[PDB]
């Protein structure tokens, strides 16, 4: 099995699993009217948006996501030392 | 009783606290870096009056508990409870049904 | 006190504060300017400035729920070279920011005016401050 990395306390991961996971409109209204028309600041961290305190993160994180495929070999390497 | 409901606001700090007052004690000591009560006689210095109260016994000879037992002194009660229960045959056998008991581990 | 002191430590603990917010209540709350209306003067006219001067941004955050409960916070925007403690509050979602930029009819009694908007509301009610306001 591949790399898994647990997002289940990542903010903007969060707004998006209860938003295009969900369908639930009030919450994709919100969600849209939040998205800014055109971004000031692309260069500071997501966290500046997202005000959200009831999850735990450092701002030391940016909020990366995942990449779909992480070890780009199913079968351990023959490293054998 | 009352519940937690001011939240320290710092980045990667998890504390709440009853009343406002605690939570600035909180934030000056840990975030900011300050301390409020300064040793007389060394360079320490204590975030509480209780705390500089209990550092100030240890430049002492007059400390504040006394052995009931050797007389030596002590500068609270936990310190005084485990130095008095050296005075007592506080170890006992751990193996199944054996009856003994002990005053000092090595014996045991 | 001498608030000109002040003014970097005003900054670095809105730079240090979550997601680079900060309520001016509990601002002023933290760095003790709260014992003296002297103090709270200074303090006041100092986040203002900052306003002014561009280091940080006043802005407001809304309660979901209720459109009249809005927080009054400070936003980091770059380094030095109504009062209820809401700190609660910022633990919700609350994701309602907002960075800062009268329905009285004469000829029906107040009586039947404040009767329809508590009407109008419907079953989840109005409070006295949405009502007056
Ligand atoms: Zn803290
Ligand atoms: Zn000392
Ligand atoms: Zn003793
Ligand atoms: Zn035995």
């Amino acid at each position: 099995s591949d790399f898994q990395i647990k997002l289940d306390n990542v903010p903007s991961a969060r707004e998006f699993k209860s938003s295009f996971g969900s369908l639930e409109w009030n919450n994709f209204k919100s969600f849209v009217n939040s998205v800014p028309d055109n971004d000031s600041q692309p260069q500071e961290n997501i966290g500046n948006l997202i005000l959200d305190r009831s999850v735990k993160i450092p701002s030391t994180d940016f909020q990366l996501p995942p990449p779909p495929k992480l070890s780009m070999v199913g079968f351990p390497l023959l490293y054998k030392y | 009783n009352r519940p937690k409901t001011y939240f320290c606001d710092y980045d990667g700090c998890d504390k709440a606290f009853t009343r406002p007052s605690i939570l600035t004690e909180h934030q000056l000591s840990v975030h900011q870096g300050l301390r409020a009560f300064q040793c007389d006689k060394c360079a320490k210095s204590f975030v509480k009056k209780s705390h500089l109260e209990r550092h100030l016994y240890t430049h002492s000879d007059t400390k504040p508990f006394q052995c009931s037992y050797c007389g030596k002194g002590v500068t609270t009660r936990q310190q005084l409870k485990r130095h008095e229960v050296t005075h007592t045959k506080s170890f006992i056998c751990p193996e199944e049904g054996c009856n003994l008991r002990f005053y000092k581990h090595p014996q045991l | 006190i001498n608030i000109r002191d002040h003014l970097a430590t005003i900054v670095e603990v809105v730079k240090r504060s979550k997601n680079g917010i900060r309520q001016i209540i509990d601002l002023k709350r933290e760095l003790k300017f709260d014992k003296e209306k002297r103090l709270s003067k200074a303090f006041i006219a100092a986040i203002a400035w900052l306003d002014e001067k561009e280091y940080l941004k006043k802005v407001l955050v809304v309660s979901p729920k209720n459109p009249a409960i809005k927080i009054r916070c400070v936003k980091y925007v770059k380094d030095i070279p109504d009062n209820f403690n809401a700190t609660d509050l910022l633990q919700n979602q609350g994701l309602v920011m907002e960075e800062k930029e009268v329905l009285l009819n004469r000829f029906y009694p107040l009586q039947n005016q404040t009767y329809d908007i508590a009407d109008k509301s419907g079953l989840k009610g109005i409070s006295t401050m949405d009502v007056v306001n």
